[PDB]
């Protein structure tokens, strides 16, 4: 029964762009997407967690709150899985899929609700992760890049 | 051009395979980077090397053999599934529809001894799992075998299994032809992708930019003689490992040898051209009447078997390019004593043909009693040999300062 | 150990102390000396539970020709006047069921008197016979030695830093 | 619920029109269940354990092997009978002994620093001699027959090679707590626990 | 097979005196008797005591006209437990020995070996045995560790 | 009955070897695994050299098994160094070199009869038999 609402939900999903230009999901082709790029990135250094979540505030600024998260000093090889990676007119963008959202069914999925969300599970530093991977990926592909 | 890149270990086949990343980047940022694997722990190592390597390594895919040859046989050919249509589970389930109809004639009569004794449907399963297997194998392995099962003749020679094998096959190639299911398998199309490359003219599109083919040391005839024609259009780099640095297959002809003598490596930095043999002029005097090879190796005779069919596969090649990087190791130690006997191909154990050779000990290579490269270690039981174990991991760690566990 | 764990095995000396005792066969299942098959007799035919204590007196005898075969320097063995019957005095033994007796009397009933002199019958360089003593002196001396010094060997250092290869999960 | 519509989707998938009984499908969900295997934490950094999968060879410091007594390794898988590629081999046909050798070969060869090869000789039952593979046989001999120690330089060649596979074998003890392992030498133990078990220092 | 390898020819004369007393002594036709030779290299085994060379078998006849079958038992263990004191106790002090030739060698607690058929006469040995502080292990104990 | 000589023993028909206590049994396995091997005897030997995997041993006891496979190798290993050296310490490895005209080709068969140990047919009665039932399953009938 679940399934006349679902396609529709799907297609309501799919026409709406997400982009600052207002690009949508349908103007991408097969060779402009790559779903779930598998990375692994290297570190040499021990993985101090007060000398990385400093340089994160420095310039984040949803950093505002969010006490920082206790880990070892983690050192060797990291693991991620991006979801999707387009490319359009020229220029790279990551997308990423969240769907548990189990505490909101009213329309106030704001802006606002959706940055404590990011505060309050930490996405900010598997977003910045990611940045970091997408960058030397496009800086070890692409020759003469800018970022 | 089709690069073979013969090495001793994997080290420098990652660093070539790093030089040529570097060399060369591919034209599409989004075009993955196939990479042909045989298991995960393998690809593993390889994105960990990479990443090592370049900073990052993302969008590389690592398939099966099977699996990219038959997307290349749905990039090249048009009208094929990305699923093939005979597949172990698929032909299970057809064959145990299929054989109690083909129970009443004569060549399966064995069958129906075998089956018509008592049946709940037990028998009957493992009978189509099992020549499922079999038609698979001979899929992969024994196309010939197929093409002229397919028309309705016997192969002069086999077993008498083939006398319910042919009859078995061909009626399974009816059945997908009653089915709506689609006609083509591995068999029969890889003659078509074969000439349908030499008679091309220009490339088709949607073929990778460079394929890699690193970790794999047993291949099929049927997939380098794909992958010859896959490496006339686009350049594929075949990364091996051979323990040897000379040749040590078998041979075919007498008329072959002399191809095989034509034949030189050169190196990928020092670029010189090395032969293969030892001694080309007594060259001839190594190989048998049959055709193998006198390893003087013992070790590598006895236990390198599947390797020496693979150089043997790899050396048929017409338009294969031989690229020699190996990278000698000083004899100090014994394990290094037994891989530079193995490398440089000598017999370093001494029989003892004469009395002269039987007396004297010291014609042999001395070993220090210090040297814990190789040790072999007796237990009781399979709880005191792992405890065992962790005492000695324990002083190989305390004995080197600079040892990761991750390197044991 | 055993009679049947002991076939193939070899030992220096050997003691028997119980190859003189026997166990008759109640059952009634032989083999037919014609046909060679197994017959099993359900009903207590006389015939038949002889025809099985002869293969039982086989087996007791190839038992005995195993367990005296696997000393090499010295075997050493009990023999007694062993009545399976109730009777206490009745001027004859059982040592010709068993299957020492009837190679040492020769497959013939006789008496303990009779069974002495068939023992000291066969009297050669190998073969010697004793009466049993019951007595005891001492148990054992002991002869205990020191033991040396010996100690375990310690690490140093930690035998790994923390290298693992993880995810974005593992940092949460 | 994925196992069964997988198993009745490759049923379905051939057209399967006569009837299936329920043991059968029991027999494949008991199958198909225990077929996955684990390969994530190969590589993450702990020290690896695995079996010996072919075609897979990867350079390391260490190499230790366990279980090379004979009749474990090499794995044995014996054909059907029926098959036909069992009766004329060609030269890519791939069998399991053969790919075992190669493992031994590679795991040979993929050894940098140091080998380690365990296996048991006497058996904790009943003290049996149980002796070991056919690979690591021709590996001692190989050894004895191309190695001799400094001690006796000119004395023989078959008691060197026995010299030097008994100085290369070390016979461990049936029992953790024997005080030979902790005798102060080449080899010694690292267990601590049962170094006061091994001293005889202790109250009754 | 006519040579063998493994005893001395004392207890090869032995078995082969005993068991040629008469004909078919095992009893069946089909299963013939024939009389075994020793080795050549192993003819000059002899286990020697304190007083002079031992014989190879030695018949404890235990003495009296008619016995029971549990003191039978335990006369002849304590007898056994006996002889096997005495092959320790000299044993230890260079007396009872085995002679290859010329080589010597001392009798430890690993030569003797009791042979029984059951598990409760196997018992009554080594209840035997140990009450003369002599330890004794029992190769054919099949019982379980979940029983004890 | 006869007395029995391993380098003289017919091999052909029905044989019945009455190994006594004690004797060498063991070890005339092992004699007669390197007299069908190499194909020795004359007039009394197999028509035909067999391989490793054509030579059947039966016996009962798992250990028994894995010791005669062993003991099996180490004589293949034995008379394989024998024959290279063409001299030896045994008296039997004498007569076995003795036997023989050819010593490069019975070295060869040796050292492949060492290779293929591993797939020697050494096994026991139900192992025999569990082996013969999934092989030939279709005249068998055995799943």
């Amino acid at each position: 029964q679940w399934e006349p609402v679902l396609t529709e939900w799907i297609t309501a999903v799919l026409q709406a762009p997400l982009n600052e230009t207002g690009v949508s999901l349908s103007q991408l082709s097969a060779r402009n997407k790559q779903v779930e790029m598998e990375f692994y990135l290297p570190i040499s250094e021990p993985l101090i967690a007060s000398q990385l979540d400093t340089l994160i505030r420095q310039f984040d600024p949803l950093s505002a709150g969010c006490p920082p998260l206790e880990f070892m000093q983690v050192r060797g090889m990291l693991k991620g899985f991006i979801d999707l990676v387009f490319r359009h007119e020229g220029r790279y963008y990551l997308l990423a899929y969240k769907s548990n959202w189990l505490g909101e069914d009213s329309s106030a999925y704001t802006q606002q609700a959706m940055a404590a969300a990011m505060q309050a599970h930490r996405y900010d530093l598997q977003y910045q992760l990611y940045t970091l991977a997408l960058h030397r990926y496009l800086r070890h592909r692409i020759a003469d890049y800018d970022y | 051009m089709l690069r073979v890149y013969h090495s001793n270990r994997l080290d420098v086949l990652e660093a070539l395979m790093e030089f040529i990343v570097e060399r060369e980047r591919l034209d599409d940022p989004f075009e993955p980077e196939m990479i042909l694997v045989q298991s995960t722990g393998m690809a593993q190592w390889l994105q960990m090397t990479l990443s090592q390597k370049f900073g990052i390594a993302a969008n590389i895919d690592f398939p099966l053999p099977a699996s990219f040859i038959w997307d290349m046989f749905v990039r090249v050919l048009p009208e094929i599934p990305k699923e093939s249509a005979f597949n172990k589970q698929s032909m299970s389930w057809k064959l145990m529809t299929l054989l109690p109809q083909l129970l009443e004639r004569e060549d399966f009569t064995l069958l129906r001894h075998y089956l018509t004794d008592d049946s709940d449907k037990r028998k009957l399963f493992q009978l189509s799992s099992k020549a499922a297997d079999l038609f698979d194998q001979y899929l992969v392995y024994r196309p010939d075998w197929l093409a002229q099962w397919e028309t309705g003749h016997l192969v002069e020679g086999l077993g008498e299994a083939q006398a319910w094998q042919a009859p078995l096959w061909k009626a399974l190639v009816e059945y997908t032809h009653q089915l709506g299911q689609p006609r083509w398998h591995r068999a029969n199309l890889y003659q078509r992708f074969i000439e349908t490359l030499e008679s091309a003219t220009t490339c088709p599109p949607g073929l990778p930019s460079r394929v890699f083919i690193c970790g794999i040391s047993a291949l099929p005839p049927v997939y380098l003689q794909a992958l010859q024609a896959l490496g006339k259009h686009i350049e594929i780099h075949l990364l091996f490992t051979n323990p040897c640095r000379y040749y040590w297959g078998d041979i075919k002809d007498p008329a072959y040898l002399a191809k095989l003598l034509t034949r030189q490596r050169r190196h990928s930095f020092e670029d010189r051209e090395l032969p293969l043999f030892r001694d080309s002029e007594n060259a001839g005097q190594l190989f048998n009447s049959d055709g193998e090879q006198d390893v003087g190796n013992p070790l590598l005779a006895s236990w390198g078997k599947l390797g020496r069919d693979y150089i043997y596969l790899l050396s048929d090649l017409e338009s294969s390019q031989e690229l020699d990087a190996f990278v000698d190791v000083t004899p100090d130690n014994l394990l290094h004593n037994i891989q530079s006997d193995i490398l440089e191909l000598e017999n370093r154990a001494v029989a003892g043909v004469n009395i002269e050779e039987f007396s004297r000990s010291d014609n042999k290579r001395p070993l220090d009693p210090l040297d814990s490269s190789i040790t072999f270690h007796v237990c009781h039981s399979p709880q005191r040999e792992v405890e065992v174990l962790h005492d000695r991991l324990l002083a190989m760690l305390e004995e080197d300062p600079t040892l990761t566990p991750r390197d044991i | 150990v055993t009679i049947h764990k002991s076939k193939g095995l070899e030992y220096p000396l050997v003691w028997l102390p119980f190859i003189t005792n026997f166990r008759v066969q109640e059952q009634a299942f032989y083999h037919d000396r014609h046909s060679f098959e197994a017959v099993l007799d359900l009903n207590a035919a006389p015939e038949s539970v002889d025809l099985a204590e002869a293969e039982r007196l086989a087996e007791d005898l190839r038992l005995l020709y195993v367990a005296l075969t696997r000393s090499v320097w010295h075997c050493s063995l009990g023999v007694a006047p062993l009545v399976r019957r109730r009777g206490d005095k009745k001027g004859d033994t059982d040592v010709h069921q068993s299957a020492l007796g009837r190679l040492l009397q020769k497959g013939e009933p006789q008496d303990a008197a009779g069974l002495r002199t068939c023992i000291e019958a066969l009297c050669d360089d190998d073969i010697a016979w004793q009466t049993a003593q019951t007595g005891d002196n001492q148990p054992w001396q002991v002869n205990d030695v020191s033991t040396a010094e010996l100690n375990a060997k310690t690490l140093q250092r930690l035998p790994g830093d923390n290298w693992r290869v993880t995810s974005y999960s593992g940092l949460q | 619920e994925q196992q069964w519509q997988a198993i009745i989707a490759e049923g379905l998938g051939a057209q399967y029109g006569d009837a299936v009984p329920l043991s059968l499908l029991r027999d494949e969900l008991a199958q198909r269940l225990d077929q996955e295997r684990i390969s994530q934490r190969f590589l993450a950094g702990p020290v690896n354990i695995c079996t010996l999968m072919p075609m897979r060879s990867i350079p390391f410091k260490v190499v230790c092997l366990l279980g090379m007594n004979d009749g474990v390794y090499p794995r044995q898988l014996a054909p059907l009978g029926f098959d036909l590629m069992s009766q004329k081999p060609k030269r890519g046909d791939r069998s399991r002994r053969d790919d075992d050798r190669y493992l031994f070969l590679e795991a040979l060869i993929s050894a940098q620093q140091k080998l380690y090869i365990s296996y048991i000789g006497r058996s904790i039952q009943d003290n049996s001699e149980r002796f070991p593979s056919v690979l690591v046989q021709e590996l001692i001999d190989y050894i004895g027959q191309s190695h001799y120690l400094p001690g006796d330089e000119a004395l023989n060649c078959d008691e060197s090679e026995a010299r030097v596979k008994a100085h290369l074998t070390c016979l461990h003890t049936r029992m953790p707590f024997d005080p030979q392992n902790y005798q102060p030498g080449e080899r010694q133990s690292y267990a601590r626990e049962w170094l006061p078990a091994a001293s005889q220092a202790g109250k009754a | 097979l006519d040579t063998n390898w493994r005893s001395a020819p004392g207890m090869v004369n032995s078995v082969n005196k005993l068991f040629s007393q008469t004909d078919d002594a095992f009893m069946f036709r089909e299963i013939p008797f024939i009389p075994v030779k020793s080795a050549g290299k192993n003819q000059a085994l002899r286990f020697v005591f304190k007083g002079e060379t031992q014989p190879a078998m030695k018949m404890w006849l235990m003495e009296g006209e008619s016995c029971g079958v549990g003191d039978y038992q335990s006369t002849m263990a304590q007898v056994c437990a006996a002889q096997i004191r005495d092959w320790l106790q000299a044993g230890q002090r260079g007396e009872a020995l085995l002679m290859n030739g010329d080589d010597a060698r001392p009798v430890r607690a690993s030569d003797i070996s009791v042979l029984v058929r059951s598990r409760q006469e196997a018992a009554q040995v080594r209840d035997a045995l140990t009450l003369l502080e002599i330890p004794s292990v029992y190769l054919s104990n099949r019982d379980s560790v979940f029983e004890t | 009955a006869e007395t029995l000589d391993p380098l003289r023993l017919p091999l052909q028909g029905e044989r019945l070897i009455e190994a006594s206590a004690g004797t060498g049994k063991t070890f005339t396995i092992a004699a007669l695994y390197l007299r069908l091997l190499l194909g020795l005897g004359g007039s009394a030997a197999f028509p035909r050299p067999l391989t490793v995997e054509e030579l059947l041993v039966v016996t009962f006891t798992e250990a028994a098994t894995a010791e005669l496979r062993g003991r099996i190798r180490s004589n293949i290993h034995e008379l394989r160094i024998a024959c290279l050296r063409e001299t030896t310490d045994n008296p039997l490895y004498e007569r076995l070199l003795e036997e023989i005209d050819d010593k490069a080709q019975a070295a060869q068969w040796l050292l492949l009869a060492e290779r293929q140990m591993d797939e020697a047919a050494v096994f026991t009665i139900h192992g025999f038999c569990q082996r013969m039932l999934n092989l030939n399953a279709f005249e068998s009938g055995m799943l």
